[PDB]
């Protein structure tokens, strides 16, 4: 099934990327990014381009013709919101075994027909959409992160959103911890990678000594996360998580920007899953600036750091 | 976006679900015409607003009750001329109340029965979902606490689209029966494939009802619209009411912007929903009281952040501004231009904290350095708002 491609998500040195949007605003700025932070980037998609060269790589029609000629097993999508959907399906389609969708903007629907068609497949695991994207530190980044505040280490971090995601990073970075591996899920209601889909990875991810569960109002994801970490993350040998769950102060009934952020019908409060979270022995900051240092304190505790 | 009762009415009409026939009028006597029009037995006239507990309100023309019904058109256009042009309030709106510029004039008709019905994007299922009790006429969500097994679901396929057996099935277990089952799923189905039409994020009907002529109507009713498909979608957007939106949230809404606005007096200037609302939560645990939520997103333009800024500086409630701004696809130093550009039109006379990190961070830190504005700096996002709530406190 769709689970079959989780292992997808963890990005190497070896992963050579292309750019869907490849020539716009933005697929150029943050290629340019990834092209001087390391990744091999190997070039992108434009239709109505093909053959032309940007950034030098080459710029092709269709992600067919991009993936049998660069050998590219990642894409990453800058596309527009109307076309966006079009986009995912093309690389599914194509069999890319990863697909990272930056887009905001695109509508339910067309992510309901997409998420049917990703879930009846399982060669290509879809990261977003309206997120940040994938950084393995110093390997592979497949995104808008900025590169320059993460550093390789022991926590696995996943994230609804893309700026807690570089606090997150940038806190674990400072007290020395580093990061093995990045996720930013996004803050849409229909996306590719929900927590559970990352916390399995880490949980058998022997560089991941700790994680950093970042959520937020709206649906049933962390509670979800909860009752997993419950079961598979409750042995002697467990691997320490922090979470911090935002809008705890957010008014009910309004769209806090996400789609997905939103208090209805009494549903998806925030204290909830941070009770939920705090059920399964998940260690709950109440501060977003201090998940790097309950971290630490929980690997001091349980004499985890070098020293 | 909102609609009112008229124009989701009529929407639903032009879409083949039955509702109450009805005309809209704008003057008392095109409201009395209107009922001479209508020819039923009874008529309902309704104020048109989009908040609710219309049946309580008062207008300031002394007019107890914004839904009146009367077998008598002179009686329809008597009351409308206390409801045009004169303010209704009630209780979810601000003590003034809202201008009704029009009323509904529709034909009244006997309730027999109250069912709830509604399509939902449903993020469990993965998609649509048909969501109906024979509890109606009441919050669902008091249906589903006290009775959970009179809630029944449907989960419809979207490339297949509802079949007529899922269709039969929930008018089934909404207890309609014989002739009036077919009625029912048949409106069933035109109401899901209007909600696709649409882009809804849910159309919700309460009471979805049978008269004891034998009709099945859809009485009341509420649309939710997915904003992400506006592109595909001018002609509802155009129709959007936004008489009744907190004024600032209406002006950022012409920049493409997300503002929230609150009750405290330290503005937040953030990128990222789950930024900006962590800095209102980190706030409240350091002692003090956001005045905002706002969501500055993606590739900004130097001129929306002019002006998102200027909605921070022209609520009176405003004591002191905290910027905070972790920037991976925004541009750090489109932030500082836009900022600057802002307070050399303003005296300001509000403390400035500023934390930027992450793209461009540096360019601007170099604006922000020669600007020659009495900003603060902070370090962290636990200082920047430790900082804030100590300017004002
Ligand atoms: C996706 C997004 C970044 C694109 O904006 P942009 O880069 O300013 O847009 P542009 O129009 O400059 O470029 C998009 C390109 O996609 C191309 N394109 C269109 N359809 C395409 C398709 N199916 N495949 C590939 N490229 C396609 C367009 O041709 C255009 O390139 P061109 O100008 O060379 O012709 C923007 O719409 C967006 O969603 N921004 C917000 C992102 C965000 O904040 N996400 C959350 C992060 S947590
Ligand atoms: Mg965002």
């Amino acid at each position: 099934s769709y689970t079959a491609s989780r292992q997808h998500l963890y990005v190497d040195k070896n992963t050579k990327i292309i750019c869907q949007g490849f020539t716009g605003k933005q697929g150029t700025f943050h290629s340019q990014q990834a092209l001087e932070y390391g990744t091999k980037l190997v070039g992108g998609t434009t239709p109505g381009k093909g053959g032309q060269t940007h950034l030098g790589l080459p710029v092709f029609n269709t992600v067919k013709e991009a993936k049998e000629q660069t050998g590219a097993t990642a894409s990453v999508i800058y596309v527009p919101p109307p076309f966006a959907a079009a986009a995912i399906n093309e690389a599914i389609e194509a069999e890319i075994p990863l697909v990272v969708c930056i887009t905001q903007g695109i509508p339910q629907q067309d992510m309901v027909r997409v998420k049917h068609k990703l879930l009846r497949q399982e060669k290509t695991r879809l990261i977003g959409p309206n997120c940040p994207g994938v950084i393995n530190p110093g390997e592979c980044k497949i995104g808008i992160m900025p590169g320059h505040i993460h550093k390789k280490g022991r926590i696995g971090i996943v994230s609804r959103s893309g700026t807690l995601t570089y606090e997150a990073v940038h806190q674990t970075t400072q007290v020395g911890l580093g990061q093995s591996l990045c996720v930013g899920i996004g803050g849409d209601p229909f996306n590719g990678t929900d927590f559970i889909d990352c916390l399995e990875i880490f949980l058998n991810d022997s560089a991941t000594e700790g994680i950093i569960l970042i959520g937020e109002i709206g649906g049933n994801a962390e509670e979800n996360a909860a009752e997993f970490l419950k079961q598979h993350n409750s042995g002697p040998n467990s691997k320490p998580v922090v979470s911090f769950i935002a809008g705890l102060t957010a008014p009910p009934g309004r769209r806090m920007g996400h789609a997905g952020a939103i208090i209805a019908g009494g549903k998806g409060g925030a204290k909830e899953k941070i009770s939920a979270l705090q059920s399964a022995g998940v260690v709950v900051s109440m501060s977003p600036a201090q998940l790097g240092t309950t971290i630490y304190k929980e690997f001091e505790k349980r004499k985890m750091l070098e020293h | 976006m909102n609609l009112q009762e008229y124009q989701s009415k009529k929407l639903m009409s032009d879409n083949g679900v039955r509702v109450q026939r009805f005309f809209v009028a704008d003057t008392a006597n095109e409201a009395l015409e209107a009922a001479k029009r209508l020819n039923a037995k009874e008529i309902v006239l309704k104020a048109q607003i989009l908040a609710g507990g219309r049946g309580k309100g008062v207008f300031n023309s002394g007019l107890k009750g914004g839904v009146h019904l009367t077998k008598d058109p002179n009686v329809v256009g008597q009351l409308a001329k206390q409801m045009i042009g004169y303010n209704l309030a009630t209780k979810q709106t601000p003590k003034e109340g809202v201008k009704v510029n029009k009323v509904m004039v529709a034909e009244a008709l006997d309730i027999s029965r109250e069912t709830y019905l509604a399509i939902l994007m449903d993020r469990s299922c993965n998609g649509p979902v048909l969501v109906g009790s024979p509890q109606g006429g009441v919050d669902i969500e008091e249906v589903a606490a006290s009775n959970p097994e009179l809630i029944f679901k449907e989960q419809i396929d979207i490339f297949e689209g509802i079949k007529d057996s899922q269709a039969q099935r929930m008018a089934e277990n909404l207890g309609f029966v014989g002739p009036l089952k077919s009625q029912a799923a048949d409106q069933i189905t035109k109401l899901y494939n209007l909600f696709l039409k649409i882009d809804a994020t849910q159309v919700e009907v309460n009471p979805f009802g049978e008269t004891p002529e034998g009709q099945v109507v859809c009485f009341d009713a509420k649309i939710n619209f997915d904003d992400n498909a506006e592109f595909r979608q001018k002609d509802i957007f155009a129709m959007d009411d936004k008489s009744e939106n907190e004024p600032i949230e209406n002006e950022a809404a012409k920049y493409d912007l997300k503002y929230i606005g609150l009750d405290g007096n330290i503005a937040c200037f953030v990128n990222g929903a789950g930024l900006a609302m962590a800095t209102c939560d980190i706030i409240f645990l350091n002692g003090g009281k956001p005045a905002n939520f706002l969501d500055l997103g993606g590739g900004v333009k130097e001129a929306q952040v002019y002006q998102a800024f200027k909605l921070l500086t022209a609520d009176p409630k405003v004591e002191a501004i905290l910027v905070n701004i972790f920037g991976g696809i925004v541009n750090c130093a489109i932030i500082a231009n836009g900022i600057t550009k802002a307070c050399r039109e303003l005296e300001l006379k509000v403390p400035l904290v500023v934390r930027l990190e992450g793209t461009n961070v540096q360019e601007a830190q170099k604006i922000l350095n020669n600007s020659g504005l009495p900003i603060t700096s902070a370090i962290d996002l636990e200082d920047a708002a430790k900082k804030a709530v100590a300017s004002v406190a």
